[PDB]
């Protein structure tokens, strides 16, 4: 199961217009005694910028996660189709590429988070 | 169904 | 002169509510034929987060800064002091930090921005 | 270690000029008795389209990918730090996500390349 | 009338030498307010690969699609006689083969193009 | 005249 | 409803070994008083070899295509996804191309089949 | 789910 | 001389029973630098269909004529006196009429085979 | 001795 | 040194 | 007057 706290734990609500950027925050919490590596994965990575797109996470700490829809011609009878993944495992004790290739699947812990478009 | 892709920064 | 072209060119506009964090975007363009380091510096560095806060534009390319203000008890009566800097240097042919420290103060260009909260 | 034959086997050449996109083929030959998975990765996503990004090459077969640079400002005196990175693993007898996040670091073969532009 | 603007409109060059792997790449513009769903077609569909070779175009997109010419025995005395299709819909509101099952022919939108082989 | 196929990827 | 009568009426079976090519028949008669055009689709095009892909039959008469299975790696424990389409309209009084397109979805009739690979 | 293409000769 | 290589090379072999169409191909490769033309005949052409019975083979490329016995009461002692003939020409620079019938009989090429019956 | 014909198809 | 990414198609 | 610090991300 997953051991961050998310907030929002599940839908990423973004208010337009989106002739700009329009930003929403992703809160990542770590109340576990240990270190959390997280990844960020999207279905529609050309649609977004996300800043950090990965990290580690302190014991007892937080970090916000910027999630910047790109602009586009909304319309506002479709409703997105988006998804965001955070994909997260304990900290192993130099590299988080060597991180990511040594993780067992077992090891790993996914929350999946709904994108929605409000005006 | 649905393909997750690394997120760009 | 600064080489860079920003949008907006001089006022970051953040609007309220700020009980949550509000995030503005500074566009910054490289028009010219030389690769162009960036670095963001604040008045104020406990109250925002900026992302990136350095890089490198490519000669004709666009980066977009997120400029995250952290929550807190606005006085629609305090108007904001804070200012940004953006400080450019045409790219030299490793490492950043050694570009930095490298750069005569001649070769330095700046760029200010004040802050302004709307409601 | 990697059992698909790549062609190139280790550089990847572009030839100018970059005023348009220009494309450079990877050959991925599965010559043994198993189907094979395969994925693309980059070290830098915007710069690069690749068609297809990912797929199964059948015993026997050969699949040639698609690798399409973005048209940018060549610098002859910069030499590039690109590199991309084919990921395999032998098929397991639905769905493609299913796969790869079951994938035991163990089973995993990693091809590298580094990209070269000419003129 | 096509509703997609294509770079180029009418005529799709092809530079050798043809001992290996050719592409050209075909811009397909949506400049109008409405998704629109694209399909290419071939009079050599053996000589040829075409990717993406279907898909979809927001509103005030453009996709580029990599047409990939297989190796040959090049007769410069031969001129082609090879032509593509690009044909188009606006977009409906699950699944794209319902969607071309269901196109009125009225519908349907067509560009054709010419291949030319040049050395 | 010309008979069009669907492309192949 | 699909007009002409097919035998095999929804299983197309291939007998191997599979290291040359397999061909198995496809009866379509037509008991009707009208001229009938088809046309044959598939989900693995580069699988097979189908003749003739296309054409009229005269009422009351009968045409046995021929479906042409590449050879291949045959996987005995893999069972085959692979389908056919036999589409269908009655002939209306020149141009096959121009008989497709001017065609009413209400006009078209399909029948698909499965393929089944037996050793 | 099944994308069907014109069948080659 | 015949340009194409055949294969097989003199015999084409059908393997029964024969109370359903029996199918086998026959190669047809030509090695050279030049299109080759040709055309299919036979010595009982109520016996068989012959799919494609003419076309044209580019240089270095190969084409399979699928030659499908239609069906008949076998009897095991009575040997096939049944032939083919492939009648090849290089390929001149719109008609395939015009072609056959403009040929000087010291351009044509023929192969014959001989049809074996097997059970 | 054989008369060849063309072939059908 | 080196963050590989999903390239995109 | 201002004193500018780096910014932290």
């Amino acid at each position: 199961e997953q051991i961050l706290v998310l907030d929002p734990p599940s839908d990423l609500k973004f208010k337009g217009p989106f002739t700009d950027v329009v930003t929403t925050n992703l809160k990542l919490q770590n109340p576990s005694d240990r270190k959390v590596c997280f990844k960020v994965k999207t279905t529609a990575p050309r649609r977004y910028c996300v800043r950090p797109n990965s990290g580690v996470i302190d014991p007892g700490s937080i970090v916000t996660v910027s999630v910047m829809l790109q602009p586009f011609d909304y319309d506002p009878n479709e409703k997105s189709k988006h998804k965001f993944m955070v994909q997260t495992i304990f900290a192993p004790p130099s590299d988080m590429e060597a991180v990511w290739k040594e993780a067992k699947p077992d090891e790993l812990m996914d929350s999946k988070l709904r994108c929605v478009f409000e005006m | 169904e649905d393909e997750f892709y690394d997120a760009l920064s």
